[PDB]
């Protein structure tokens, strides 16, 4: 019974670790595909003008 | 021409430092997409190192 809560907390921590890892990997892939145009001006407004 | 002239040194400087930065890295960078790929490789290496 005691170890039940320990395992629950460990599972929560492991899931948090996995989520952070996946977020970091997504950010890495992003920057790989993404930085070239990040934060640049909006074309649509210019095209409409 | 004026526009190009205005952009003339800026491109060259862009290359110049780029070359040094390209030389600062063992791998040679040839495309902006390749630049991003090298960047993210560096990020992954940094994450593993830490």
């Amino acid at each position: 019974l005691e170890r039940d809560a320990l395992a629950e907390r460990y599972a929560t921590l492991s899931f948090d670790v996995q989520k952070i890892q996946r977020a970091h990997q997504a950010f890495s892939q992003f920057v790989g595909k993404h930085l070239s145009v990040a934060f640049d001006t909006d074309p649509e407004a210019e095209i409409r003008e | 021409i004026q526009s190009l002239t205005a952009r003339a040194p800026v491109w060259l400087a862009a290359q110049d430092t780029l070359n040094q930065l390209c030389e600062q890295s063992g791998e040679t960078l040839a495309s902006s997409n390749d630049v991003t790929e090298y960047m993210q490789q560096l990020l992954e290496r940094e994450r593993e190192a830490t």
